[PDB]
RNA sequence: ACCAUAGUAGGCCUAAAAGCAGCCAUCAAUUGAGAAAGCGUUAAAGCUCAACAAAUUCACCAACAUAAUCCCAAAAACUAAU
């Protein structure tokens, strides 16, 4: 029938929105799909949420191949940061050190878009360091001894600008 | 009697008509027309970085590997291609393209001029270096509708026969 | 249409306030023939039912949540304004018909009956009567209009007294016609 | 294959606030109370003022005369305002707001009885004045495309120009000019009254040179 | 559905990096593992068209890139 | 049929034809696009 | 030349090729500096709808035009007996270099009207039933205009429009 | 490609191009050999067999397509247009089929 | 059929007879003339 | 004509914003493709552009109905014309 497109938190399995519609108009049984997340997804339990590529035949059957996980997420969790930053660019959303950009590469190496690649894992490392570019999150060539002093200092700033962030919020929803 | 400035053009004078059409411009006419006329001299092109390191890319290519393979480029599916990719890579052996007009003149002018009729139409330069074309013509097989076109094995120009016979030995 | 510059003269007759004074009948009469009769049984929707808050005039829907428990039962909910459901309850029992609510608390069950009265006719006839009182209103204040020409006819030219009528019968007659087309649009509406 | 080329890029050049063209009164804060004769002059001949670049690099080029008033104004500044990038454009006039009055009788149709009454305020524009001038980092081939319309929209004929266009169009009509092969030419006869021209001429047209007529101006008479 | 951390894990590792069901935490191996192409990169100002070199293909790159930028910018005041 | 003084493509199938003396936009996709030069 | 030739033997198609001798270029052109050959022969200005072997060279057997491309002529020249040829046509000329009907050639139709120096096509132009009056008249177009660049000898400018 | 994708190949069953590139009259046998092996075709139909015969000292460039009206289409193209030849399959195969 | 308004050569809407080529010579013949006539006129 | 794969659903609000109600960044893979220049979906999906490989005629704007008694000299593109 085709191929879609879900990207779906390791942990969580719901036959309802946005994974509803998408499979009701294909006829596939969501039921069956979702026992086969779970059992394909039950060896990993620190919720981290994949893409993965439904392949409907056209006699209502499915396939499913499982890459890894978001690069945003993956992000997110070595800076230490909730949400990315709404403007980027003018705000730091977080920062990291080249070793975590390596570590996301040589673990994302693996996946089924870089697989068919043959490029060496310098060309990943670039792709993660566009992704962070395009979240925000700065990176630092040698911090490991300032990470420290540079965490302490930019949790205060980012709370500080949550902070903030949330009062002009709440002004304009109450101008509104 | 109508105003000095009018919207119906203000229709002149029949003096000023006559003035107006004899005082009409008249472009100058060349005796003979200069399009079809022996044109002048050429004004050469300029050599650009992307055509220098095009014939710096070819050159190396040329140079430092031996299995140099020419194959019709077909008009695959991209899943398929970098299927292809993969199992090539497998065996250590990757492909290229160049536009033909900068790898004609540099084929003509090198030692490989007898390849010229092999790149008429879309082209693969599959480069290997120590060659091992018992693999390379196992892939081939398994593609029925892509076919080897000739290449050189160590300065050996072959044809598909040739390479044939080469994996057998 | 022979229409003056309505400048030149200023002192003699204010057309722009006989303008104002048609338009602001015009209004008055649409808004209130309209509201009037706009009921023909089930006024569109019931969400637009005036309820006094704040010494002012809301619709229903606007101090409401109006839902449709039933394709002939209303249900009325009073969570935006939980303050005038006495005023709401009285202005649904009396709505043009006889559309008694059911005080359920914060829930107003408000039946549909009826539609099938044939008073369309009435309505139609009252209509009638409402623009022919409007278009002796029109023609009072014309002929007022007209008066005050006549008192001024001492040293102005009756040429432009004769343009000034003429303008005046012009605006008069846009007037009517407007008139009459609201009111073939009402009687539309009604049948 | 194909070659590369390099794409302009613009640095130098910055967006001031307020972009988009300011909104310009159908009529002066100070009416004109005196009613003043129809100077037809203010549209007859070349025009002599807001002719060259200040500070943007496309400008709506008028061919041609006419009146400009508050229909025109609005329209022109509702579709260069929906039809441009703030980010990347800014726009500028340069006529001013009406202030010529024009009369309409009115009160009565028949000849005479004195002047009539003011009804709107007109711009006068000649042949040859900018109208309105664009600049920024955008490529001319889109400012020309939404600009064509305005010009088509103007009263007077008018075109979409650039600096280098302006540039073009005018040394084509000087090379045109030197290279005229025939030896009699509009100025040299009514300047030397040549057949006693003068008689049919209008003083005017010792320097228009035939290229101006009325209202309409021809830019392939030479 | 998950919990990010906030201690000194975050600078001494990657603690969402860890994929399987087991909590075995990557360390942070020493600079010296580490080859050279990890360091040479620029990580903060993008490449701009000046900057590089002509005879080098990513200033072609860049070129394209630019070129379809302005091709975008003229296709703008497209009527179908 | 649409009777126009100025004939232009409303989409990148149709085609300018000079037919009977005049100019013909004809399009098979969108019938609505047919255009005659007056 | 080439020419397509299909055999059908037994629910079998072929499809061949075949290549014929082709006449050349005369070895002496008064003009070898002139890279069109229009242009190099000095036909320029010279040609007319009249002159039927200049036009019976290039085109196609079925009466159709030949590319520029293959050509070589230059634009207006190309342009030019384009249009010569057409009028050629539509006066009557070149009779062989119609397509051969069996099936069309038996229910012969009106006789063939003379004609000449026509422009537009006969089966497109509506009569004109007004003719204007005498400052504003419509002028009866006779000729193609691309021809007005064409030796005079008499001096008098061809009437385009009567 | 479109052409042929348009078409409903779907009445095929076997072409093969047997050609030899080292000749100077190979560039419409190559570009009819690719138009007919493009992707579109492919997903046309799968039961088609696409053969590309590669030969030395032939010197005869030929296309050969077998479809199950029982017809066998044996083109001997050495000078033939490949836009010619691919319109002249195209309209056999669709007035047989 | 076609009327000319008002008066033949006086009215807004005239007639549009136009220049022709005698016209043409003349004028170029004695602007010629004047030409070789200011010429004299000069020294 | 010639085809369209990769991080990726780039990051925020919104039930949803996956190139496309909106704001900010506009990086990076394959020689070769814009966080996307037009259609389309509620959201997708999907259909086109420019990017490589195949060639390379020229290719910027310019065309516009009508009245009444009956259309209105007929006609003519080349024998030499300041
Ligand atoms: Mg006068
Ligand atoms: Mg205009
Ligand atoms: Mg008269
Ligand atoms: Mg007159
Ligand atoms: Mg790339
Ligand atoms: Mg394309
Ligand atoms: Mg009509
Ligand atoms: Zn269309
Ligand atoms: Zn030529």
């Amino acid at each position: 029938s085709g191929m879609i497109r879900a990207i779906v938190r390791a942990g969580q399995a719901r036959p309802g929105p946005p994974l509803g519609p998408i499979l009701g108009q294909r006829g596939v049984s969501i039921n069956q799909f979702c026992k086969e997340f779970n059992e394909k997804t039950k060896d990993i339990k620190e919720g981290i949420p994949l893409p993965t590529k439904i392949f409907v035949k056209p006699d209502r059957t499915f396939e499913i191949k499982i890459g890894q996980p978001t690069v945003s997420y993956f992000l997110k969790a070595a800076a230490g940061i909730e949400k990315g930053a709404r403007h980027t660019g003018k705000e730091v959303a977080g920062l990291v050190t080249l070793k975590h950009v390596y570590e996301i590469a040589r673990v994302k190496a693996q996946d089924d878009a870089f697989a068919l690649q043959d490029v060496p894992l310098s060309s990943v490392v670039r792709s993660i360091i566009g992704s962070a570019r395009s979240l925000g999150i700065r990176v630092v060539k040698d911090l490991s001894s300032e990470e420290l002093a540079a965490f302490q200092k930019e949790r205060a700033l980012f709370l500080a600008a949550q902070r903030e962030a949330d009062l002009a919020a709440q002004a304009e929803a109450a101008k509104k | 009697g109508s105003k000095a400035v009018t919207r119906h053009r203000r229709v002149m004078h029949f003096e000023r008509q006559k003035l107006m059409a004899v005082t009409e411009y008249i472009p100058p006419k060349p005796t003979i027309n200069p399009r079809c006329l022996p044109p002048p001299p050429t004004p050469p092109q300029e050599e650009t970085g992307l055509v220098r390191l095009l014939r710096r890319e070819i050159a190396a290519v040329f140079r430092d590997n031996r299995m140099i393979a020419v194959c019709q480029h077909v008009a695959l599916s991209a899943e398929d291609k970098l299927l292809l990719r993969h199992q090539l890579r497998k065996h250590k052996i990757l492909m290229k393209i160049f536009p033909n007009q900068v790898l004609k003149p540099f084929l003509e002018e090198s030692k490989y001029q007898n390849l010229l009729p092999l790149f008429v139409g879309h082209n693969l330069l599959l480069v290997s270096e120590e060659p091992k074309v018992k693999e390379m013509v196992r892939i081939l097989k398994g593609i029925p509708f892509l076919p080897l076109l000739g290449g050189c094995i160590d300065d050996t120009i072959l044809s598909r026969q040739g390479f044939i016979n080469y994996s057998k030995l | 249409r022979v229409n003056i510059n309505a400048a030149l003269v200023e002192d003699i007759i204010n057309l722009e306030e006989v303008n104002e004074e048609m338009k602001s009948v015009i209004e008055a009469l649409k808004d209130n023939f309209n509201k009037t009769l706009n009921i023909r049984t089930s006024p569109g929707s019931l969400d637009k039912i005036a309820v006094v808050t704040a010494d002012g005039k809301l619709a229903l829907n606007q101090i409401s949540q109006i839902s449709m428990k039933s394709p002939q039962l209303i249900l009325v909910n009073m969570a935006s304004f939980p303050e005038c459901t006495a005023a709401a309850i009285k202005a649904i029992r009396e709505s043009g018909m006889n559309l008694n609510p059911e005080v359920e608390g914060t829930l107003i069950r408000v039946p549909i009956p009826q539609v099938t009265r044939e008073h369309r006719e009435m309505l139609v006839k009252l209509a009638k009567q409402n623009t022919n009182k409007a278009k002796d209103s029109l023609r009072k204040v014309r002929t007022n209009s007209m008066n005050k020409l006549k008192k001024s006819k001492d040293t102005v030219s009756e040429d432009t007294i004769r343009l000034i009528e003429k303008q005046i019968s012009q605006m008069a007659d846009d007037t009517v016609a407007e008139l009459d087309r609201h009111l073939a649009v009402k009687t539309k509406e009604l049948l | 294959f194909k070659t590369l080329l390099p794409v302009p890029t613009f640095e130098d050049v910055a967006i001031p606030e307020k972009p988009k063209l300011r909104f310009v009164e159908r009529v002066p804060l100070v009416p004109k109370v005196r009613r003043e004769r129809k100077n037809l002059s203010d549209i007859r001949g070349p025009s002599t003022e807001a002719t060259e670049f200040t500070e943007g690099r496309f400008a709506i080029l008028a061919l041609g005369g006419g009146y400009l008033h508050w229909g025109h104004f609005e329209m022109m500044r509702l579709t260069i305002n929906r039809s441009m990038d703030p980010k990347n454009m800014f726009a500028l006039w340069r006529v001013p707001a009406p202030f010529k009055p024009i009369t309409r009788k009115g009160m009565g149709q028949r000849m005479g009885g004195g002047k009539g009454a003011i009804d709107h305020y007109v711009t006068p524009v000649k042949a040859g004045r900018l109208i309105v001038e664009m600049g920024g980092r955008c490529e001319f081939k889109e400012v020309q495309g939404f600009l064509d319309l305005v010009a088509h929209k103007l009263p007077f004929p008018a075109k979409a120009v650039s600096r280098e266009t302006l540039e073009k169009m005018r040394k084509d009509q000087e090379e045109r000019e030197r290279n005229n092969q025939n030896p009699w030419t509009f100025e040299r006869i009514a300047t030397a009254n040549m057949l006693g021209i003068r008689k049919v001429l209008s003083p005017y047209d010792l320097t228009h040179k035939g290229r101006y007529w009325g209202k309409f101006y021809t830019p392939e008479r030479v | 559905p998950e919990v990010c951390t906030d201690p000194f894990r975050l600078t001494t590792h990657a603690m969402g990096v860890n994929i399987y069901k087991e909590g075995q935490d990557v360390v942070l191996k020493p600079d010296s593992e580490y080859p050279e192409w990890l360091f040479e990169m620029n990580v903060g100002p993008p490449k701009k068209l000046e900057e590089l070199d002509p005879e080098t293909r990513e200033y072609w790159r860049l070129l394209r890139k630019h070129n379809i930028w302005r091709h975008n910018r003229l296709s703008k005041n497209r009527k179908f | 049929f649409k009777t126009k003084g100025v004939l232009k493509k409303r989409c990148r199938d149709c085609y300018l034809v000079k037919r009977r003396g005049r100019w013909f936009i004809y399009c098979k996709t969108n019938p609505k696009h047919k255009q005659r030069q007056m | 030349f080439r020419e397509v030739v299909e055999i059908l033997d037994g629910k079998t198609t072929i499809i061949e090729g075949r290549i014929t001798e082709t006449p050349q270029e005369s070895p002496n052109p008064p003009n070898p500096t002139g890279q069109c050959p229009i242009c190099r022969w000095n036909l320029k200005h010279k040609y007319n709808y009249e002159d039927v072997l200049l036009l019976s060279q290039f085109i196609r057997p079925h009466g159709g035009m030949l590319p520029r491309r293959i050509t070589g002529l230059c634009q207006e020249e190309h342009l030019k007996i384009e249009e010569c040829v057409k009028m050629a046509h539509r006066a009557g000329l070149l009779p062989n270099h119609r397509p051969k009907l069996p099936e069309g050639f038996v229910p012969k139709s009106k006789p063939r009207l003379n004609r000449y120096l026509t422009r537009w096509s006969p089966r497109s132009v509506k009569p004109i039933y007004n003719k204007g009056h005498r400052w504003n008249k419509v002028r009866m177009p006779v000729g193609s205009p691309l021809l007005k660049d064409n030796v005079s000898y008499s001096g008098r400018p061809l009437l385009l429009y009567h | 490609a479109a052409a042929l994708a348009r078409l409903g190949l779907r009445a095929v069953k076997q072409v093969r191009v047997q050609f030899c590139p080292f000749e100077k009259n190979v560039e419409s046998t190559r570009t009819f050999l690719q138009a007919v092996s493009s992707e579109k075709v492919r997903c046309t139909n799968l039961n088609c067999s696409v053969i590309a015969d590669v030969r030395h000292d032939g010197s005869e460039p030929c296309v050969d397509v077998l479809f199950g009206d029982g017809h066998r289409l044996i083109m001997r193209g050495a000078h033939l247009t490949a836009q010619e030849m691919l319109t002249a399959f195209a309209s056999h195969i669709q007035a047989r089929g | 059929r076609n009327r000319i308004p008002g008066r033949q050569w006086i009215g807004k809407h005239r007639r549009p007879r136009p220049v022709s080529a005698q016209a043409k010579q003349n004028m170029i013949r004695r602007l010629e003339t004047e030409a070789e006539n200011q010429y004299w006129l000069s020294r």
